């Protein structure tokens, strides 16, 4: 009876392995015999695939799921800087004039620094403009034991300024939520007075030890200014982001 | 500019010092004894196919072309030349015969892969799939 790739060392069976789509690798190669399954579940073929893909950064928490995760890792959020509309957002408040979308720098602003990929931002009127987004965190390829067990870091940041010619204020609040959409957890900035000097602010948050049942994500965030004038005086909001960690 | 080569059976090769360093467990074999070079693992038909494929890529993802034709080899031809590749540290000849055996797997369901490579089907409870995990 002959039998030659299957009787191969384990290092070259890996190598051969590694080549295929982690996808695969899961869902049939798994499926394939005993030897197989204990492979595509151990550590090595993937600490292989990982440092195939310059993914390392001796031993891990899962190498399969660091790979899936540093395969994965993408802003989940739609549009965060304005270049389609409003679009992606949802529960837009338009108070006030509404949002309106402006190119950078703005009029009585400063440029953004912190990268220069980003050309646009989002304005605000004379009463709270919010808007939001909810992530299905399933859909964004992050399963429910991943979610459960390992409750990997999410992390959350925003952007925001004002007008060096007018006072502003700054809302966000961000989200964990069950499958039911109940809070599990809640980061909130409470309002906050946008700098003088019209320099651009980060805010960031990372979810950690969140216990189980995470299944969304809500991001919103708002901005008006403190002077009431007609036009779009208020908070100025650009690079939100929402991702997962490796 | 020249070297011999001794395969495990007997047969001698003759080879530029410049195609027979590609083979890094050989390029070694500079130093450390410079009466033909001892290949106890290698057979006279796979040392050959070795030498060739290494005379192809003298100077010097989705494989070459010509290296396609060239590992339209049988299965058994195959594991015997990744074991070589290994054994004389050709990685260029390794990652190709690699993926040529991946690209055999690439897209198959479970049972399709237990024929193609004669591996029997172990399991002794139910088959149940993971995806993504």
């Amino acid at each position: 009876a002959v039998e030659y790739l299957a009787e191969l060392p384990e290092p070259l069976l890996l190598r051969v392995l590694a080549e295929l789509p982690a996808t695969e690798l899961v869902q049939a190669c798994r499926l394939v015999c005993l030897r197989w399954k204990e492979l595509v579940d151990g550590a090595p073929l993937w600490l292989l695939k990982c440092q195939q893909e310059g993914l390392v950064p001796e031993e891990r928490d899962h190498w399969q799921q660091f790979y899936f995760l540093s395969k994965r890792r993408r802003n989940l959020l739609r549009n965060p800087c304005g270049e389609e509309d409003l679009e992606g957002w949802s529960d837009v408040e338009h108070g006030g004039d509404g949002w309106k979308v402006e190119e950078l720098p703005g009029d009585n602003g400063v440029e953004f620094t912190q990268d220069d990929s980003v050309k646009k931002y989002f304005a605000s009127s004379f009463e709270w403009c919010r808007k939001a987004q909810v992530i299905d965190l399933q859909a964004e390829g992050y399963w429910e034991e991943l979610l459960d067990t390992t409750q990997p870091a999410i992390v959350v940041k925003d952007w925001y300024s004002g007008r060096t010619d007018a006072g502003s204020l700054y809302e966000l609040t961000v989200r964990l939520l069950s499958e039911n959409e109940d809070v599990l957890a809640e980061f909130a900035t409470g309002q906050v007075a946008v700098p003088e000097d019209g320099s651009w602010m980060e805010i960031s948050h990372t979810f950690i030890d969140y216990g189980p049942g995470v299944r969304f994500v809500r991001f919103e965030h708002g901005g008006q200014d403190s002077v009431y004038w007609k036009g779009w005086f208020g908070a100025r909001v650009t690079n939100s982001s929402v991702w997962v960690e490796p | 500019p020249s070297i011999k080569l001794q395969s495990s059976d007997g047969e001698i090769f003759e080879v530029d010092v410049e195609i027979a360093k590609q083979s890094v467990t050989i390029k070694t074999m500079l130093e450390d004894l410079g009466d033909p070079v001892p290949l106890p693992n290698v057979n006279a038909a796979i040392l050959k196919k070795v030498i060739q494929w290494c005379t192809h890529h003298k100077d010097d993802d989705d494989i070459p072309v010509w290296d396609q034709e060239f590992l339209k080899v049988d299965q058994g031809t195959l594991f015997e030349l990744i074991l070589a590749a290994n054994y004389l540290d050709i990685k260029g000849l390794l990652d190709v015969t690699c993926k040529t055996v991946a690209n055999m797997i690439k897209g198959k369901t479970p049972e399709e892969i237990r024929k193609t490579f004669n591996i029997k089907n172990d399991f002794t409870e139910e088959e149940e799939a993971q995806v993504r995990k």
